[PDB]
């Protein structure tokens, strides 16, 4: 049986289309890793966390570069968010350190939930029970569509958040005016 | 196939002293009949187009914005082609090309078991469906075209070498 | 095997005949080197035959380039040292042709059935079909090839001592 | 085997001349196939070489126009000079002015590279259809635009063996002819 | 083949190089849709050069600083250059949605499905009398075949003068 | 004095078809499309597993045939050089239009010939992005050679399933082999053709522009 994404390659044996974004795209065989505290559960939890962090980072850039910083943080004034971080750190550094320790407690608890959820079987990877509106209660076909839409928007936002870091740390302008610069440079 | 085709007349029955009909295949003879007929139809328009341009009759009144029809009626018709504008000769060479491109690409080519080239535009072709009357008519197209092939070679042997024909070369047009 | 007939007497040695001519005796001292010796004799023979034509033809006609002219190089004997960029391209493409014969040189014994000197090279088909004059066709290549091995030493030193044209003085 | 090949005929008494026979008694059937092919091909260029000399010793350069002032065989001068090479400036009228042997020296180096490339294509089709596809007819290069070779078929018919012998012989005439016509361009030896 | 639309009276089916059998049936179906899209683009391109080359232009302002007065003053092939960069971004964006929608039909035209139909406004054209749609598909392709020669002649006349004899002293070229 | 490796490399019964005085290599069978028996240095008969360059032999016991590795490398050399010789000439205006990207980094006033385009865009940064984009495809397509070396895959060499216009959908095996031979033959010519253009412009005689002589 061949991979859908790479039809010249065989299907990776631990990927069977059960997870949401599974089209058999593992050419390096990384889903077969089972040694240094890392397996398919750990990589799926890492993918989903990289999905959700990058999804929030993209709209977190596009909120400030369109509507400005939040009130109490009007000292930013820079569209480059890699530089606007250091103006908030320059004036109100305690709230960033408030969030970074609040993340530190959340992430250390999530690291226990990952390794206890792997040893047992009562936790899907990336699952925290955070469904307060309750989309997962009915229409399992429509709930698997939301599981696939999270992965599809999250895999796209991974490139976008990594790009906005890198083309913010190299052009020092901001994402949306990097976009206008590219539009006038490559117009035909 | 040379027995079953037109061109056989009463003075010379099947005139082929070099036996070039049976030299190749039937596609070689079908190329030869398509080349005798195409040389016939060009030379028939050539013999007519030399005589009605040596008679002085012409179209009114201006061929181009700079070149009149009457300025080409004064010179000989073999030198009138040198004074046709380059944009006009390109118009002629395009419609001749587009007729030769169509007749060799209309289906079931003449070198195969197909018909000889017909009228490109407009496509009617005026042919009699009676095979006893049509066979004589295309026997008439060939030897009228055979005589016109000798005739236009006599018109260029009178316009290049002075003399070479008794009933011409005394005429300021031929 | 094919080169040992005669009568062809040895000059400056009036008693010896060239039939089975081997005074040092390489055939009995080392018979396993004999297919290597025939391959080496033919390669010495075929290179010396083109060297003889190549030493007398640029005396009269030259290739139309103007660094090969008579005004550029009148003598053939200094053309090797005067056209260095012309020699590397001869040396480079022979080096390619010689490198494709190393697996044939590595199997010159009883490895595979290639006769020494046989490169399967007969595009014009001039090798005869009957076998008894194939041997004299092989003998003609050896006798003309041995002669050009002698002659190219006489041609070069005949032109190095006496700078002159073709025959010599 | 050479004295029972195709190209022998009545004009040497139905046997091949002995010095030309002497090179090919003890030779392979590929040897007589090679020399038959090189005879026809040398006859093939030499036949084109005559008409290429007849329009060069005359002034029948481009453009061709059988009327007067049209650079035909009767009146060989032109009025248009159709510009063989625009970047050089040379026309077809300049070629017909100098000489038969000066004509090839006005053609630019890129002009011969267009000719030698499609001749290089053609000699590759000629080698494939004759030697790789080992055709039993010497010189049969698969080129028959009008389909003469579909005659009976095939090659074992009177019309093609007569045409094969007429081709070699008219190439045999033109081989000495261009050698004699370029002789008078080189040296007075019209004996 | 002849049962396909584009085969017509003078040369039908016209394929001297036998390009229809160079691939499979899905290759020919890609060749048909590409001929149909090259035709529709060039018919808009031949007319867009003929209309803007005369002086027919919209009244008013194209943008805040570019009117239609200045773009009609130029020959059309460089009139695209003075269109604003937000103007080509609007044009290329709707073509991107148009190319994405006609590709994402449930059966691909390479696999026998429908060729690109209208996106906005999305008039249905299914049951429009297959005999009349057969003749009108031939006139779509034949007018496409002629306009592709026409726009290639207009660009060739605009840069190499005298390439076409009918457009030598034309001031739009 | 040991048994010579010469015997395991050559056929010793058959001759090479392209070089008739040499014996045929053991792996050259005439099954591959461009096969005319041409291997005078016997590089198809090298007993090394060359997929060790991608995943080492110490990782697990695997082995790819040398002819499979060489054809996969020949086809990649063919397809790169066909695009590269075309890409060198199209950005130099050899086909009339000097094809450039709409950006002014790639304009002819910034980069005059394709000879100067490598060093100008390593410094700018376009070549570094190409090495990321190519290296992503090479990590995702080069791992099938490990799958072939383990005996798990029946993939032919250079045989991704990339026929987007489906020229070989319903075709027979001798016309697929003809089409695979035309890829190999045009690829082998374009490899020598790229060798011509990259070297003739690199001489101190010059002519960085077309026709590069
Ligand atoms: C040049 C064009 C041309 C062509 C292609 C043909 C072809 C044919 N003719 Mg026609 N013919 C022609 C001109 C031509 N003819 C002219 C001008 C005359 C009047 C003299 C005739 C009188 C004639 C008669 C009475 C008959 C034919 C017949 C035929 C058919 C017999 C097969 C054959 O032998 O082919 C010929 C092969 C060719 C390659 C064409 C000949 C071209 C030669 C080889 C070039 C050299 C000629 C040479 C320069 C002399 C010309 C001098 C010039 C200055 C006047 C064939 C279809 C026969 C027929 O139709 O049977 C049903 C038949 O009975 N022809
Ligand atoms: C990757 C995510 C991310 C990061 C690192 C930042 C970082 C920043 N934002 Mg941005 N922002 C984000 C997403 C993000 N934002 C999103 C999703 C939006 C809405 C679209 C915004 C809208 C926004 C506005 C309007 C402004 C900022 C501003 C800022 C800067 C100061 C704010 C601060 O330090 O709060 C301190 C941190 C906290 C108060 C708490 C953080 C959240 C905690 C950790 C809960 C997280 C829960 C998690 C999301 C889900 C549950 C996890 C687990 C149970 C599974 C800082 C650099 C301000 C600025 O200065 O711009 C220059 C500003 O005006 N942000
Ligand atoms: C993005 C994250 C972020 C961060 C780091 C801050 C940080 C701050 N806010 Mg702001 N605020 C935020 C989001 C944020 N806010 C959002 C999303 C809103 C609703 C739009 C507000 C509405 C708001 C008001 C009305 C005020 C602040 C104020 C403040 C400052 C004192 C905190 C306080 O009120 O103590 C007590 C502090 C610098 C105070 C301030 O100093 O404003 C200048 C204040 O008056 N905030
Ligand atoms: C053999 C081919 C031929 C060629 C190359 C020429 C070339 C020329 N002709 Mg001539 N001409 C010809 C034959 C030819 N003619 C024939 C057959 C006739 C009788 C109709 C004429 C009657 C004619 C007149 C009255 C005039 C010219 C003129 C000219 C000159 C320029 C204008 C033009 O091309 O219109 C020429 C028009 C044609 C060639 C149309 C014939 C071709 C058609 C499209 C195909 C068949 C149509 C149809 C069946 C009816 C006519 C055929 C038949 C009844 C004769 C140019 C030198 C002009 C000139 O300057 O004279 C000195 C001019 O005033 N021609
Ligand atoms: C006015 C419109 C028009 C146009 C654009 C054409 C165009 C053509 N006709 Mg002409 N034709 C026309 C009217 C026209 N015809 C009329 C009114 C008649 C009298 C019925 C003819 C009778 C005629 C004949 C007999 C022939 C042509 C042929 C041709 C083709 C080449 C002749 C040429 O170069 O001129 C060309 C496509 C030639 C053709 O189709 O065969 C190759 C041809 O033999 N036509
Ligand atoms: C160079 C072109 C060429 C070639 C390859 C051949 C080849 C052949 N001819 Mg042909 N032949 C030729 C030209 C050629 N001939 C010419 C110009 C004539 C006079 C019309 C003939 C007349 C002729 C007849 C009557 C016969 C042949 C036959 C043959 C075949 C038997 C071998 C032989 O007799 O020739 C041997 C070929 C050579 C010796 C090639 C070398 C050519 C010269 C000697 C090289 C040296 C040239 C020198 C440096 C300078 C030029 C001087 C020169 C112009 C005098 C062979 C296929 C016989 C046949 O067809 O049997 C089937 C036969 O009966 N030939
Ligand atoms: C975008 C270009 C394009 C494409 C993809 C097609 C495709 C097709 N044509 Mg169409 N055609 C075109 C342009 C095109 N055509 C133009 C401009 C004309 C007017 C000359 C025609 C006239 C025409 C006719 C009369 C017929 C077709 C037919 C066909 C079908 C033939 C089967 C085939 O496989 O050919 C594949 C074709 C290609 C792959 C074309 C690609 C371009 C080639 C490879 C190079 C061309 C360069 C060219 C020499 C430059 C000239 C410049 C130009 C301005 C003159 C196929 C769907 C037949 C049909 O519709 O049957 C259903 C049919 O009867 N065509
Ligand atoms: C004088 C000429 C004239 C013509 C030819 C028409 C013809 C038409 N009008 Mg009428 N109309 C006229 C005068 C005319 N009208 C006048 C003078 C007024 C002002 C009083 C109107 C006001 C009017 C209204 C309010 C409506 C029409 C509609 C129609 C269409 C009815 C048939 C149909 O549904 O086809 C199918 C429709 C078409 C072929 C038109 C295609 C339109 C394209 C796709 C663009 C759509 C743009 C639109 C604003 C999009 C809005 C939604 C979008 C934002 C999501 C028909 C095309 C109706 C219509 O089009 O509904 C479907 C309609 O609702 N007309
Ligand atoms: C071997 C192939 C090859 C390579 C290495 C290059 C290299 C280059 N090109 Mg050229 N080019 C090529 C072929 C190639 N070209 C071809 C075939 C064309 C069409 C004729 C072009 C058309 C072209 C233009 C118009 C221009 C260049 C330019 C350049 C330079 C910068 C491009 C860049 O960095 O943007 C990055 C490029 C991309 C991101 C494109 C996507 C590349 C993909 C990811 C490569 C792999 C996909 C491959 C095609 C198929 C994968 C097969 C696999 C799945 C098995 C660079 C030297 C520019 C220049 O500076 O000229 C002086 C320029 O203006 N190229
Ligand atoms: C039906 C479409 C059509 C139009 C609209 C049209 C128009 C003009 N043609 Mg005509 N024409 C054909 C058709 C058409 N022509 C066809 C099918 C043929 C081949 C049978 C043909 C032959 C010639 C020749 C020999 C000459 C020629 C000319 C002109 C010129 C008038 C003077 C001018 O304004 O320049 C105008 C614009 C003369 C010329 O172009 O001189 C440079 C000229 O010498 N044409």
């Amino acid at each position: 049986e061949k991979s859908q994404s790479l039809p010249f390659m065989n299907r990776p044996p631990l990927l069977d289309g059960s997870m949401a974004g599974d089209v058999g795209f593992d050419p390096l065989g990384l889903s077969n890793i089972d040694d240094v505290g890392i397996d398919l559960y750990w990589l799926r939890e890492a993918e989903i966390k990289h999905c959700r962090v990058a999804m929030l980072a993209v709209v977190g850039i596009l909120q400030v570069e369109i509507f400005g910083p939040a009130p109490g943080c009007e000292m930013a004034t820079d569209k480059c968010q890699m530089d606007a971080f250091w103006q908030i750190w320059g004036a109100h550094p305690q709230y960033i350190a408030f969030g970074l320790i609040m993340i530190m407690m959340i992430e250390m608890i999530s690291g226990i939930a990952t390794t206890q959820g792997r040893e047992s079987g009562e936790r899907a990877p990336g699952d925290f029970g955070l469904d307060p509106l309750g989309y997962g209660k009915g229409d399992a076909a429509g709930y698997a569509r939301l599981q696939a839409q999270e992965i599809a928007n999250g895999r796209l936002a991974m490139f976008a958040a990594a790009g906005e870091i890198m083309q913010g740390c190299t052009t020092h302008q901001g994402a949306l005016e990097n976009l206008m610069t590219a539009l006038r440079d490559n117009s035909f | 196939k040379v027995d079953e085709m037109p061109g056989a007349t009463a003075p010379l029955g099947k005139f082929d002293p070099l036996n070039l009909a049976t030299l190749g295949s039937e596609s070689t003879l079908a190329w030869f009949r398509a080349a005798e007929l195409k040389h016939s139809r060009v030379a028939m328009l050539a013999t007519t187009g030399y005589l009605v341009q040596a008679a002085g009759i012409h179209f009114p009144g201006m061929l181009s914005s700079d070149v009149s029809f009457e300025s080409l009626s004064a010179m000989k018709p073999l030198d009138a082609w040198d004074a046709v504008p380059e944009g006009g000769k390109n118009q002629i060479y395009f419609t001749i090309f587009l007729a030769e491109f169509i007749t060799e690409c209309k289906g079931t080519h003449y070198t195969k078991g197909g018909p000889l080239p017909t009228i490109v535009f407009p496509p009617i072709d005026f042919s009699t469906v009676n095979p006893e009357q049509l066979k004589t008519r295309q026997n008439r197209e060939l030897n009228n075209g055979r005589l016109a092939m000798i005739a236009i070679m006599s018109f260029v042997a009178a316009a290049n070498i002075p003399g070479s024909v008794p009933a011409l070369a005394g005429n300021p047009m031929f | 095997m094919v080169g040992a007939e005669g009568p062809e007497p040895i000059p400056f040695a009036p008693s010896k005949t060239s039939k089975n001519f081997d005074p040092v005796g390489f055939a009995e001292r080392s018979p396993e080197w004999l297919p290597w010796y025939r391959e080496a004799e033919l390669k010495h023979g075929r290179a010396a035959m083109l060297a003889t034509v190549g030493f007398v033809v640029p005396e009269f006609i030259r290739v139309p380039g103007e660094q090969f002219s008579f005004e550029a190089i009148p003598k053939v004997i200094d053309a090797h040292d005067a056209l260095p960029e012309s020699m590397i391209q001869i040396f480079g493409w022979i080096s390619f042709l010689e490198a494709c014969t190393f697996p044939a040189m590595a199997g010159l014994g009883g490895k595979y059935d290639r006769k020494p000197g046989d490169f399967s090279f007969d595009p014009l088909g001039l090798y005869p079909t009957d076998p008894e004059k194939q041997k004299q066709m092989q003998l003609a290549e050896l006798k003309n090839g041995r002669l050009a091995m002698i002659a190219i030493g006489g041609m070069v030193t005949g032109a190095a001592v006496t700078g002159h044209g073709f025959p010599y003085l | 085997s050479i004295n029972e090949a195709f190209g022998i005929s009545i004009e040497t008494g139905n046997k091949c001349p002995p010095l030309g026979a002497r090179i090919l008694e003890d030779a392979q059937p590929s040897a007589i196939k090679w020399f038959q092919n090189a005879e026809i091909k040398h006859g093939r260029i030499a036949m084109v070489a005559t008409i290429g000399y007849l329009v060069q010793k005359l002034g029948v350069h481009f453009p061709l126009y059988l009327g007067p002032s049209g650079s035909n065989c009767f009146h060989p001068e032109s009025e248009t000079a159709w510009l063989l090479s625009s970047s050089t400036g040379v026309t077809f009228s300049d070629i017909a002015k100098a000489a038969p042997l000066d004509a090839i020296q006005m053609v630019p180096v890129a002009g011969w590279m267009q000719i030698f490339f499609v001749a290089g294509w053609f000699e590759s089709v000629a080698y494939y259809r004759q030697w790789v596809k080992n055709s039993p007819i010497p010189g049969d290069y698969g080129y028959d635009p009008l389909g003469f070779t579909k005659r009976e078929g095939g090659w074992d018919s009177e019309e093609l063996t007569s045409l094969r012998l007429k081709e070699i012989k008219n190439g045999r005439l033109a081989m000495m002819t261009i050698a004699a016509w370029v002789s008078d361009e080189m040296i007075p030896g019209a004996l | 083949l002849s049962s396909l639309p584009g085969s017509t009276a003078p040369v039908g089916p016209f394929d001297p190089l036998n390009l229809a059998d160079s691939g499979s049936e899905e290759t020919l179906a890609w060749f048909r849709a590409s001929e149909l899209k090259h035709g529709r683009v060039a018919m808009l391109a031949t007319t867009g050069y003929l209309v803007q080359g005369a002086g027919i232009h919209f009244p008013g302002m194209l943008s805040s600083d570019v009117s239609f007065e200045s773009l009609s003053a130029m020959k059309p092939l460089e009139a695209w250059d003075a269109v604003p960069d937000a103007g080509k971004a609007q044009i290329l964006g709707t073509i991107f949605i148009a190319e994405m929608i006609t590709e994402s039909k449930p059966v691909h035209y390479t696999k026998g499905g429908p060729m690109p139909t209208m996106v906005f406004p999305a008039i249905d054209f299914s049951g429009v009398d297959a005999a009349t749609l057969k003749r009108k598909q031939d006139s779509e392709l034949n007018n496409g075949r002629l306009a592709m020669i026409a726009i290639m002649s207009f660009i060739s006349a605009a840069n190499i003068p005298g390439s076409v004899p009918a457009l030598t002293n034309n001031p739009a070229f | 004095m040991p048994e010579r490796l010469w015997d395991s490399m050559v056929d010793k019964t058959e001759r090479s078809k392209a070089v008739p005085f040499l014996p045929r290599a053991v792996n050259l069978d005439g099954s591959l499309p461009g096969d005319v028996g041409f291997d005078p240095f016997y590089l198809s008969s090298i007993p090394k597993d060359f997929s060790g360059f991608i995943q080492p032999p110490q990782w697990e016991e695997k082995g790819i045939p040398t002819l499979y590795w060489m054809r996969e490398a020949e086809l990649k050399h063919c397809r790169v050089a066909m695009l590269a010789w075309f890409g060198w000439l199209a950005t130099d205006g050899a086909f009339g239009v000097t094809l450039r990207f709409p950006g002014e980094i790639y304009s002819v006033e910034n980069i005059p010939t394709a000879y100067e385009a490598h060093n100008a865009l390593v410094s700018q940064g376009s070549m570094g992005f190409l090495l990321l984009a190519v290296g992503f495809i090479e990590f995702c397509t080069g791992a099938v050679l490990v799958e072939v070396a383990k005996g798990a895959s029946d993939r032919e060499a250079g045989d991704f399933k990339l026929d987007p216009l489906s020229f070989l959908k319903g075709k027979s095996e001798e016309e697929i082999k003809r089409m695979k031979t035309r890829e190999i033959a045009n690829g082998r010519l374009a490899m020598l053709a790229f060798g011509g253009v990259a070297t003739q412009t690199a001489l101190e005689g010059g002519n960085h522009a077309f026709p590069y002589f």
